[PDB]
């Protein structure tokens, strides 16, 4: 029966430490695949990358704004009928 | 300098009471101080927290 | 009264331990093509007797009861198995490696985190300010 | 399903799709069926921007929907389809490591894109391998359809719902042909990547591995031809193999190993006559048939998962004990100690942490019909399927707190990053007009040492988090298994 007057860490130092990883070349090879799929998956037209852009007053700077806007076919016919953008 | 505008005194009503149960991570959000002793008084001089 | 030596105890557990594994050297370079003989080249409590007896360690222990709790301890631990076999009732013992490698579950710091319910963003102890994630990162 | 998987699919959504589009979608897993006005008022976005949402969903077959009521369009989102985005990487490498770049090219943008046409694959297959050669710039259309054609005749690429009101119910059929191509326009057929066949080629790896690095190299061949010739006729659910025989096998073995007859069978009867019990022998006098067991093989796979957990965490003492009371169930506490020689006190602290931690449970015996805790029993008892449920609970958070910390320090160093890439373009267009040195130490000493040293820490976390990443997600991959076929649809 003993009272403790300082409160344990936050961070109490744990008991063991972690174990390593497996490495091989197809483990190098999948990360960068995953890498490089998040990055192009980033750049595709699904990804929505335009929630709402404001723009309070118009500038002569009309030529550097030239961004091509081809949506994905939506294919209505396997898609359903009620809903028509 | 410039001063920044603000409000002076924030008088509004009350609409509507919610009633919920908190969570262990939320009481420590709010909580301050975490007590881990139960001595109460301290035996020197006087009494004092 | 029962002795109890725990370092004795799991030294000579280790010592039993690596005498299988060598036996078990033995029969795999042996490889006799017809590998029944292989998997039935064990070694009996009657060796392991043979084995406590050339070790010279301690002789206050009876033989039979101590080696086969140890071997029980080791079959516990999931390091060899045994097999009895009703003649006389004889009990031989065989080494087993482990099933599956380490999962990659523990890997992970979080797995090794003792504060995991607490563990939440925007607040206090979370994924960002965490000790552990730093000193594994650092390595 | 819980929490802890909605808030890994929403980080999912969002790094991998649009803040719209997977804030409609994290919508769509706290209510099941909803109309279409009801989510788009609830969710406070507007008809446009959710129509969006839900057409990306569609298209990559995320979200079901069904006609209701009247004529009402409900619309579903399964999380188990959306927690399946981790295992892309190794979906690829497996078709990558059997069959080469083609297959590889094939299917990563059959799940980038989800239903597509074979006209486009072959085209941008085509494309994308012509712009990678320099001189030759020749790729017959033949053999990159060769290896969808072997795809296809192998179930790794299958035709989705095609086309047969407020809506047009989709319907299904064991149609799966292949339309004879046209190589320099066919509609209606979409192919889309067969997953749970992808599940069932992991769990033979899996079971052939276990069973290699076990007890012998040899047999894990034995076993996977075993495996090979169910591929065909043996489904997920069913839990027993097709009968085989010994002369059938014979017949089937690989080309550089020569086994003969009697030993084979040798080989097979010491499966069969083993603790492990994958294979069990129904045969006579005569002969007879061999039968892999599934369940109980995978049974046996989480309970060595739970043990590896509990020895990398507890230590190995404490998986001894784990051990010995799996193997005696519902031992009493002072009979553990006589036959685990370990002293009483860290004993018995050794087994109320575990307890504490949800990995044992204690079953009550009372003599009385008052509990009497002083007067009743105590025992203690393994549970495997809660112990595995509880951790696949666990890992998830994990997965969200890894990922969390891998998008929490490249905000810090961002503009820095993004400062030191438009660096890289001044410096790079330059090289092409003409390389300037006295232009390099320009950048050999306009990055200062922390402005360079930033980079070379941030690339190594990023590594390390997305390789545990894979290492975590295929433990919730060998954990899923075991429990989905105790699992009997009533
Ligand atoms: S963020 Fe750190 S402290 Fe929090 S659960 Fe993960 S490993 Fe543990």
């Amino acid at each position: 029966p003993d009272v403790v007057l300082k409160p344990p860490p936050l961070f109490p130092d744990t008991d063991y430490k972690p174990v390593p990883l497996k490495t091989g070349e197809g483990e190098e090879y999948m990360l960068a695949l995953k890498q490089e799929l998040r990055e192009t998956m980033k750049r595709m037209p699904y990804f929505i990358e335009t929630p709402e852009e404001r723009q309070d007053i118009e500038r002569y700077s009309k030529r550097y704004m030239k961004v091509y806007k081809e949506e994905w076919i939506p294919d209505w016919r396997r898609l359903p009928r009620e809903m028509m953008p | 300098v410039k001063e920044q505008f603000r409000e002076t005194d924030v008088a509004k009503k009350i609409s509507h009471i919610c009633f919920g149960m908190k969570s262990p991570e939320e009481m420590r959000q709010q909580a301050h101080i975490q007590v881990v002793s139960k001595n109460l008084y301290s035996q020197d001089n006087q009494h004092a927290p | 009264d029962q002795d109890f030596e725990s370092e004795f105890v799991e030294v000579l557990n280790q010592q039993c331990f690596k005498f299988l594994q060598s036996k078990a050297e033995t029969a795999r370079e042996s490889k006799q093509n017809p590998m029944i003989q292989r998997n039935s080249s064990f070694a009996s409590s009657h060796e392991v007797w043979k084995y406590i007896c050339e070790l010279g360690i301690s002789k206050v222990e009876l033989s039979m009861e101590d080696i086969e709790t140890i071997l029980n301890t080791l079959i516990y631990d999931g390091k060899v198995e045994m097999t009895i076999i009703a003649a006389g009732h004889m009990k031989l013992y065989r080494a087993v490696n482990p099933i599956i490698p380490p999962t990659g579950l523990v890997r992970a710091p979080c797995g090794l985190c003792p504060v995991f319910d607490d563990c939440h963003e925007g607040g206090e102890i979370s994924p960002s300010n965490c000790i552990y994630m730093t000193e594994w990162l650092e390595f | 399903m819980t929490q802890a998987e909605i808030k890994l699919c929403s980080l999912l959504l969002q790094e991998h799709f649009g803040e719209i589009v997977e804030k409609i979608g994290v919508h769509l897993i706290r209510t099941g069926s909803q109309p279409l006005r009801v989510i788009a008022h609830d969710t406070g976005t507007s008809l446009d921007q959710v129509k969006k949402a839900l057409c990306v969903l569609v298209q990559h077959n995320l979200v079901s929907y069904q006609v209701h009521k009247r004529g009402v369009v409900e619309y579903e989102a399964q999380c188990s389809r959306v927690l399946r985005m981790l295992r892309y990487p190794r979906y690829i490498y497996t078709t990558k490591t059997l069959y080469s770049d083609t297959g590889e090219l094939i299917v990563e943008e059959l799940l980038l894109n989800g239903k597509l046409t074979m006209s486009a694959v072959v085209k941008k297959v085509a494309d994308r391998l012509t712009e990678t050669m320099e001189d030759g710039k020749t790729m017959d259309y033949a053999e990159v359809s060769n290896t969808f054609v072997r795809l296809a005749d192998t179930h790794f690429v299958q035709r989705c719902p095609s086309v047969p009101a407020p809506t047009l119910v989709i319907n299904e059929k064991d149609m799966y042909l292949v339309p004879k191509l046209s190589l320099i326009p066919d509609d209606g057929i979409y192919w889309q990547a067969n997953l749970d066949r992808f599940h069932q080629h992991f769990r033979d790896q899996a079971i052939v591995s276990a069973v290699a690095n076990r007890m012998d190299q040899t047999s894990s061949e034995i076993v996977r031809t075993m495996l090979r010739m169910s591929e065909i006729t043996t489904s997920s659910s069913a839990p027993f193999t097709q009968p085989l025989s010994s002369n059938e096998i014979f017949r089937s073995l690989p080309v550089g190993y020569n086994i003969s007859k009697q030993v084979l069978d040798q080989y097979l009867t010491l499966l069969a006559d083993d603790p492990l019990e994958f294979v069990g022998k129904s045969g006579d006098s005569g002969g007879g048939m061999y039968v892999i067991n599934l369940h109980k093989a995978l049974a046996s796979l989480a309970t060595a998962t739970l043990e590896s957990v509990v020895q990398e965490r507890f230590g190995s003492r404490c998986a001894r004990i784990f051990r010995l009371v799996l193997q005696k169930k519902h031992i009493e506490q002072k009979q553990v100690e006589d036959f685990a020689m370990i002293p009483a006190k860290e004993a018995k602290d050794m087994l109320y942490k575990m307890l504490s931690e949800n990995f044992m449970s204690l079953q009550e015996i009372p003599k009385t019909p008052d509990h009497a805790p002083s007067r009743t029993f105590y025992l203690y008892t393994v549970n495997i399927l809660s112990a595995a449920r509880m951790l696949l609970h666990r890992c998830y958070k994990s997965i969200a707190n890894l990922i969390e910390r891998r998008q929490f320090e490249t905000k810090e160093n961002k503009r820095l990053l993004e400062k030191s890439q438009r660096v890289e373009a001044i410096i790079a267009s330059m090289q092409a007009t003409g390389a300037e040195e006295a232009q390099l130490q320009e950048i050999e000493e306009m990055i200062t040492a922390p402005e360079r040293q930033q980079l070379e820490t941030l690339k190594r976390n990023v590594n390390k988090l997305d390789a545990s990443e894979i290492q975590v997600d295929e433990t919730i991959f060998l954990l899923e298994s075991y429990i989905e076929c105790t699992m009997k649809r009533q």
